[PDB]
């Protein structure tokens, strides 16, 4: 009974680690892409002034 | 007495050039850009992958 509860347990937590890594992964490419427009308009800003 | 302000201001061009031919007597000529070009280097770091 304890190894089939500590099994659930680990099963439970690798699901809720491979959905926080799939998070994660969407959050940097957001960032990414954020970062990618600032950038983008820093130097448009630059060379206009 | 300020720095920044002169190192800002040699961007504006030779413009004083022009104002003080024009105190002595000078005409000012009416041409296109021959001298002045408004190039870029585009300095910018590259984005940590």
């Amino acid at each position: 009974s304890a190894l089939g509860k500590l099994q659930d347990v680990v099963n439970q937590n690798a699901q809720a680690l491979n959905t926080l890594v799939k998070q994660l992964s969407s959050n940097f490419g957001a960032i990414s892409s954020v970062l990618n427009d600032i950038l983008s308009r820093l130097d448009k800003v630059e060379a206009e002034v | 007495d300020s720095t920044e302000c002169s190192n800002l201001l040699l961007q504006y061009g030779s413009f004083c050039t022009q104002l003080n031919r024009a105190l002595t007597g000078i005409a000012v000529e009416q041409d296109k850009n021959t001298q002045e070009v408004f190039a870029q280097v585009k300095q910018i770091y590259k984005t940590p992958p």
